[PDB]
């Protein structure tokens, strides 16, 4: 699992790929690892896999329940303090390894979160098992005053690089980018680099290949 | 001092009797008055919503007749608002039961648990009565079809033919005289609605205003058909009993 | 019976006596103040009574500073108001750490109005005896003026007045504000606004004030403070001898 | 929660909610209990106001605590069902701790003990229920018949009655029953219960309940068509003597 | 269609614009039967200033 | 007793004309009138 | 210490009718007079906001609210009992379907949800019945559009138009005519701005009158793209901009 | 309807509390006691009624101390004070426990004020029948605060309660004139003695007996400790001098 985001001058953009891996073996190979808590802030966790959910709709069912108390749009600032509280409050127990963008009128934002309740800010940051290859890239091609295309391209490079060098990396590249001006869009499979091929024979079997003990039918409807 | 300002709802009275379920019991002819009959073939639960107008809502709207398992279905005759949390209660109730015996719930156990209830609030705790008393319908391999009522004071019997709500006596007297051991599941229906018909406030009988719950069993068996009546089939019993 | 006037119970007539009661309580002191919206800013004045000479004027005010950006007003007996006051700073200190930012004004109106409503909801408390009004700048929302009140019905007020002659004050700005037709005061400076206000409760109230009759408090951008006594009568100077 | 008292001692010294309980049992239906050398027998009485009441699915107004031990109760009914579920789970709980079937003594004891403290605890009203328990110790063949009081006065009664128009039966009970002399069979003790319910009941062999308890685990419930057969003969030696 | 749709509002001027019509055609009588209606749904609503002149 | 108002307000519209016998559009009238003001005193 | 009132405060009076339940209807049947009415292709609740001071502002009030981006709420009777209903609401929908479903609860469970607080209001020793009345409209996917009204006893009616207020009599002796089997959103907003007119006492325009509508899934405001599964927040709610141009389409 | 002033949250129709204004009756039956806030610090005194001969004098005192700095001196409903000062003490201990600096004497009003108010708003307590004039001194300065029933505390420059609370006040309105400039703690000791004397002479019938302590930075440096040796008997008869 590798996440990356990259702050330019009018919003942020994170990147997630789509093969979700249990260890040595791969479960399913498009999922959606970005997780929503307001329509203006993303979230993509790493680590486990089985804590980054629940945590994200705890925050964003919180967060929008607090949005509309205040009768104003969430902040960003909100929702970090909240994971921190949350993940400290287990005590290290829950390993989520989570990313945060978003903007807010005070201007735009983008922290990472880790397991135990450490906190850091950052214009680019990758987290996660397939971080590395990813954070190598986008710390030697960003620079100052980058623009949206130039930040998603850097984000695709950094996200090709972690599923090139990275076994439990692969298959699509998920992007979402934010923009202070207009709505945030959602990119679903922006780039596709590994397509199945077409099998060299059919592996379709004659009908009744295989016996069958007996026959039964099972009522459903009243 | 937290004295004046209290109302001691359970004390008895110099005669001897409480007075707050006293008055619960007078809040229950109040309300829509509610019938069931018990028939050899099956249980027929019907009631006359109160406060009708043009404006009622009737394609899916059910405020009577409740559904709290498959096989078990209630009448509420009283104040819906504090029905609901019986309901509610009993749901669970008959959830844990089908989680501890796997098997499907009687009714005896259910009335007692919603009779324990109301006694709870009846005995301690300072707080008012329900004022709310239902019809308990359902079937099981134990008795087959069984029909108690409930009371605010918490306490249920078995009858054949019941009538919990306005106009007790009228009904009760109307039916005692047609009632026999012997009907199909179509002849308490009709005596029902002609209760109900001889029975109401209004002048006519249009099929906004009346509910329906019937059980029946056919060509499966040890499974009943529990089917609320819909106004499309609730209107066309009404040609069949003659009243239109 | 008779005790329906006792506890926070309907009436006949679907009344809660005991909150209309509570209202009563509110102009005990007979203290007048007004609070007007600045271009940028907000200021709020304050009538100041010293009753007797043992009391030290520093101490004697009924202008809390809640927070360094959110200031606020109270009218009513003083004790109720510093409760009010210490629960309200409690509580935008938990709001700061739970959630990180600074609150905007409405979101403490808005709990103070509800936690006032679970004091009239609940049978064995009693309602709050005081009228708060939050005053602050929100750089997210603009200057905003926040009045609740015992029950818990609390509303942004374009300037707000209060005590005895809180209607006459009402009328006294409402002349002005609906023959300029502008929901606040054009006047960039925190300076002027003062002058406005001092001038308009001098005429509505028909007094002359000194330097220890008023205490007035100023909410800028990001800075909420309270003017000094040789502050006031500068101000009171300056509108001498310009008008 | 609710920590009021409800019970305080009157000028007079009485409990004004336990002799108000005393009026409330006085309006239940009327329970009695008769015992013979080896028989005891609760007859009771059912309200006779509505009709179309099954028989299957009623409760029985003789509600079964144990194999051994019967309870049977007047006045309200709600609150007297909770004694029996209070009663049966304390007999389970002492099968669990002795290693003893429960004695007649000891349940009775209990219900007494339950309602003393329903009388003690505050912001609980004194249960209106009286209760009869009957029943048989093990290995004893001695029947024994227990009254349980709201107040929480117990006692035993050769022959005790409870309900509307118990003094009637009471003092029928008097003078047409020995306590020095009990009747020796099951069939005279069902007699003597029977003669004494025509006395109130004036009628009603629908609604005439009643159970005959016998050692050795031995529990019965007459059904209707024995109840008139007793009836038959009652009232056919009651009017020609 | 304003008779069961009650729109008194409205019937006001269709009844009167019918009277218009109805006199035009010299039926005198129809013409009055329209106004007096026209006049009794009048008198129950918040009918305009231009509606009661004409 | 609004049947009474109806038939003695036709007989007044009926003079307001200054005509000498009472129509059925002055029924009419009365009618409306009653009406309106039986639904206006409810409320 | 703790609270002492642990008696209930309703009691049943010798009449056979709860006093607090039949004091609340009275509380409410005064006050603002607010109406909702479902249409085939949408639900308008509308409700007049009396500007009590020319001073305040009417924005920062909000006579009606969001439960869910699905379902709004309009109320009749005490303004900060309506406020505490609504953020209690909210939350226990949320404890309730966002974190063990997933997602909004339809209109009905909701309703029941939310008057299962002010039944246990009545029933809880030591406070008093909420004194408002609440309309909720909202729609399903299973069910549909559907608008209902909560009365403070804790009953919940199912009804296609509705009017709850000081005008509520006139409004709903009125409405049965308006109404008819077939209706569209305009038509629902016209006919509700119709009924609304007479029972307004103050002054008419844009500013004061509240009103809201659930139609379609609009994506403008869902405040992101790229998801086919959902299409944006069927609850919108027109500012005085908006409602001033049907205003004079009377 | 009556029974307005049998509970204790309940609202008079005017909005006065009632139970609140019977404590305060209750107040002023009891010891009169006095402040003085000198220059640099505060001066209490006290005049214990001396009974029946068999009461030991100079053994039962009065003036109870907080901490180190902050004096406490009640009068009306003894016990109840001594409540009061008992939960002072341990709020002061809890403040000096998790912030390590003396609690300030403001503060220590904020906390008792807040305590008092906690009394008079349920229905299940009893509000406090004692006035308080504790004060004394801090690293700002010097502070005298008299606390009232109904929880609202003011920064006095000196304050009396007692019988002979009203011909206190008014000598000590002639000390503050007579030394607008200040005064010091070793003339202010014997002015406070003499303003109990002349407050005593409604209660001659009785005997008297006077005991009087004082904070300070001068000469104290911010302990407090009562007077003992010869300077008592100097302020006692130089009181009885012009008398």
């Amino acid at each position: 699992t590798t996440i990356v985001g990259v702050k330019f001058n009018n919003g942020v953009v994170i990147a997630a790929d789509t093969r979700s891996t249990q260890g040595p073996i791969v479960a399913d190979k498009n999922c959606a690892k970005l997780h929503r808590i307001s329509p203006k802030i993303w979230c993509a966790g790493a680590g486990t896999a089985a804590d980054t959910e629940a945590v994200t709709q705890l925050i964003g069912s919180n967060i929008e329940l607090h949005s509309l108390y205040t009768s104003r749009e969430p902040r960003v600032v909100s929702a970090l303090q909240m994971l921190k509280q949350h993940l400290f409050k287990y005590q290290g127990h829950i390993g989520a390894y989570l990313i945060v963008a978003g903007v807010d009128p005070t201007g735009s934002h983008l922290f990472s979160i880790h397991a135990h309740g450490s906190t850091d800010v950052g214009y680019y940051l990758s987290l996660g098992s397939g971080s590395l290859a990813a954070m190598a890239v986008l710390e030697s091609h960003w620079k100052q005053d980058l623009t949206k295309e130039e930040a998603i391209k850097l984000a695709s490079d950094a996200i090709q690089a972690g599923i090139w060098n990275d076994l439990g990396s692969g298959s699509n590249v998920d992007v979402c980018v934010m923009e202070i001006g207009k709505d945030a869009e959602y990119l679903r499979n922006y780039l596709t680099p590994n397509v199945r091929e077409e099998k060299q024979k059919s592996y379709k079997f004659p009908r009744g290949t295989t016996a069958v003990l007996k026959e039964s039918i099972v009522n459903i409807c009243d | 001092g937290s004295r004046r300002y209290d109302s001691r709802t359970t004390i008895f009275s110099p005669e001897g009797r409480l007075y707050q379920v006293e008055y619960a019991l007078e809040s229950i002819s109040h309300a829509g008055t509610a019938i069931g009959i018990m028939a050899s073939d099956g249980i027929v639960l019907a009631a006359e919503r109160k406060v009708t107008s043009t404006l009622l809502e009737q394609d899916t709207s059910t405020e009577k007749l409740y559904k709290l398992n498959d096989k078990i279905a209630v009448a509420v005759a009283g104040l819906t608002a504090d029905a609901e949390i019986l309901i509610n209660t009993a749901r669970i109730h008959a959830q844990n039961y089908l989680k501890t015996y796997n098997e499907d719930i009687p009714v005896e156990i259910l009335v007692r648990r919603l009779s324990d209830i109301k006694q709870g609030y009846t005995q301690h705790g300072g707080l008012r009565p329900f004022g709310v008393s239902f019809i308990y319908a359902g079937y099981d391999d134990r008795y087959g079809y069984q029909l108690y009522t409930s009371n605010p004071s918490g306490n249920y019997t078995g009858w054949k033919a019941i009538s919990v709500g306005a106009n007790t006596s009228a009904a009760q007297t109307l039916l005692q005289m047609d009632y026999k051991d012997d009907m199909k599941v179509d002849d308490a229906i009709e005596l029902a609605l002609k209760t109900l018909s001889k029975t109401t406030d209004s002048s006519a009988l249009t099929y906004d205003r009346l509910e329906f719950a019937t059980i029946r069993k056919g060509a499966n068996d040890g499974e009943v058909y529990q089917k609320i009546f819909k106004p499309q089939e609730i209107k066309d019993i009404l040609v069949k009993t003659g009243i239109t | 019976a008779g005790y329906d006037r006792h506890i926070t119970i309907f009436s006949p007539e679907g009344r809660l006596y005991q909150v209309e009661y509570a209202f009563k309580a509110t102009n005990q002191t007979n203290i007048n103040s007004l609070a007007v919206r600045g271009k940028d800013c907000t200021v709020v004045i304050s009538q100041k009574k010293v009753p007797d000479k043992l009391l030290d004027p520093t101490t004697v005010s009924y202008i809390f500073c809640i927070s360094r950006t959110i200031g606020m007003v109270v009218n009513g007996p003083i004790p109720d108001a510093r409760n009010a006051a210490l629960r309200a700073k409690a509580e935008a200190a938990e709001f700061r750490y739970k959630y990180g930012y600074d609150m905007p004004c409405d979101v403490l109106a808005k709990r103070m109005a509800n936690l006032s409503q679970i004091y009239t909801q609940r049978a064995y408390m009693r309602p709050l005896g005081v009228i708060l009004t939050f005053v602050s700048v929100d750089e997210e929302l603009g200057p905003s003026i926040y009045k609740t009140d015992p029950a818990g019905y609390y509303v942004g007020y374009k300037a707000t007045a209060t005590g005895p002659k809180q209607q006459e004050i009402t009328t006294n700005l409402e002349n002005h504000f609906k023959k300029s037709k502008i929901d606040h005061i054009n006047e960039e400076s925190w300076e002027k606004v003062v002058e406005f206000a001092i001038t308009h409760m001098i005429d509505a109230l028909g007094t002359e004030f000194s330097k220890n009759d008023l205490e007035v408090g100023v909410a800028t951008k990001d800075k909420f403070f309270t003017l000094s006594a040789e502050n006031i009568e500068e101000r009171l100077v300056a509108i001498a001898e310009q008008d | 929660g609710y920590d009021r008292a409800l019970s305080i001692f009157s000028p007079d010294g009485h409990i004004f909610q336990v002799e108000y309980a005393l009026e409330a049992v006085k309006r239940g239906t009327c329970a009695v209990g008769v015992k013979g050398k080896n028989c005891v027998v609760l007859g009771c009485e059912r309200r006779s106001t509505l009709k179309l009441q099954d028989t299957r699915i009623t409760p029985s107004k003789v509600s079964k605590i144990d194999s051994h031990v019967v309870l049977s109760f007047s006045g309200l009914n709600a609150d007297s069902r909770i004694l029996i579920e209070k009663a049966r789970v304390e007999a389970q709980s002492h099968r669990l701790t002795l290693e003893d079937p429960v004695t007649v003594e000891y349940l009775t004891r209990y219900v007494a003990g339950v309602q003393q403290r329903y009388t003690q605890s505050g912001g609980v009203r004194p249960f209106g229920v009286s209760t009869l328990i009957a029943g048989f110790d093990p290995r004893d063949d001695e029947p024994k018949l227990y009254q349980t009081e709201p107040s929480g006065i117990y006692s035993s009664w050769s022959a005790q009655t409870i309900g509307r128009n118990s003094k009637t039966v009471r003092e029928f009970l008097e003078k047409n029953y020995d306590r020095k002399e009990p009747p020796a069979t099951v069939e005279e003790c069902v007699k003597l219960t029977v003669r004494s319910l025509l006395e109130v009941v004036q009628t009603g062999a629908k609604n005439i309940e009643i159970t005959v308890v016998k050692p050795d685990s031995d529990i019965v419930a007459l059904s209707s068509e024995e109840i008139n057969q007793y009836v038959t003969q009652i009232e056919q030696e009651k009017q020609e003597q | 269609e304003f008779k069961k749709l009650d729109d008194k509002p409205s019937l006001v001027d269709v009844h009167l614009l019918e009277s218009k019509v109805y006199h035009k055609l010299r039926n005198l009588a129809k013409s009055k039967a329209s106004l007096t209606a026209a006049r009794t749904a009048a008198n129950s609503i918040y009918c305009p200033t231009q509606t009661v002149a004409e | 007793a609004d049947v009474k108002g109806v038939c003695t307000e036709a007989g007044m519209y009926a003079l307001r004309e200054r005509r000498i016998h009472v129509t059925q559009e002055d029924f009419e009238l009365a009618v409306g009138k009653v009406m309106n003001k039986n639904q206006e005193t409810a409320i | 210490m703790t609270d002492r009132y642990s008696f209930s405060l309703t009691t049943f009076s010798p009449s056979g009718k709860l006093g607090q339940i039949d004091y609340a209807l009275t509380a409410v049947k005064q006050g603002v007079t607010s109406l909702g009415i479902k249409a085939t292709n949408g639900v308008v609740i509308a409700t007049e906001k009396k500007s009590s001071s020319p001073l305040a502002m009417s924005e920062t009030l909000s006579k009606v609210s969001l439960l869910t981006p699905d379902i709004g709420a309009v109320y009749s009777g005490m303004g900060p009992d309506y406020r505490v209903l609504v953020d209690k609401s909210r939350k226990v929908a949320h404890t309730s379907y966002k974190r063990i479903y997933g997602e909004y609860p339809p209109t009905k469970l909701l309703v029941s949800e939310v008057a299962k607080i002010m039944q246990e209001a009545t029933q809880s020793g030591g406070v008093r019945p909420f004194g408002v009345s609440l309309l909720i409209a909202g729609h399903d996917e299973f069910n549909g559009f559907s608008l209902y009204q909560v009365d403070p006893s804790g009953s919940y009616f199912p009804w296609k138009a509705t009017a709850i207020g000081k005008g509520s009599v006139a409004a709903k002796t009125f409405l049965e005519k308006r109404w008819n089997d077939e209706l569209e959103l305009e038509d629902a907003i016209h006919i509700a701005l119709l009924t609304l007119k007479e029972s307004v006492e103050g002054e008419f325009n844009g500013d004061t009158i509240e009103l809201a509508i659930i139609g379609d899934e609009n994506p403008d405001l869902l405040g992101y793209t790229g998801i086919p599964t959902d299409k944006g927040p069927r609850f919108r709610k027109l500012t005085s901009q908006e409602i001033n141009d049907r205003l004079e389409a009377l | 309807g009556t029974g307005y002033d049998l509970s204790n949250s309940v609202f008079s129709p005017d909005g006065r509390n009632f139970q609140v204004e019977y404590a305060v009756k209750a107040v002023e039956n009891g010891t009169t006691s006095i402040g003085i806030k000198c220059n640099d610090g505060v001066v209490f005194a006290v005049e214990k009624l001396i009974t029946s001969k068999l009461l030991v004098p100079q053994k039962n005192v009065k003036i109870q101390v907080v901490d180190r700095h902050i004096g406490c001196v009640y009068s009306g409903l003894i016990p109840d004070g001594r409540h009061l000062v008992n939960r002072g003490r341990e709020e002061a201990a809890s403040f000096k426990k998790l912030y390590k600096t003396p609690i300030p004497i403001p503060a220590f009003a904020d906390r008792l004020g807040q305590y008092v108010q906690a009394h008079t708003l349920y229905n299940s307590v009893r509000p406090f029948g004692v006035s308080t004039i504790f004060g004394g001194v801090d690293k700002n300065g010097a502070h005298l605060y008299m606390l009232e029933p109904s929880g609202s505390y003011w920064g006095y420059k000196g304050a009396a309660t007692g019988k002979g609370r009203q011909s206190a006040k008014a000598e000590l309105e002639k000390l503050v004139d007579h030394h607008p400039e200040g005064l010091s703690a070793r003339e202010a000791v014997k002015q406070a003695a003499k303003i109990i004397y002349l407050a005593h002479e409604d209660n001659k019938e009785k005997d008297f007996e006077l005991e009087i302590s004082w904070c300070s930075l001068s000469e104290t440096n911010g302990l407090h400790k009562f007077v003992k040796g010869d300077l008592l008997q100097e302020a006692i008869d130089f009181a009885q001098k012009e008398i």
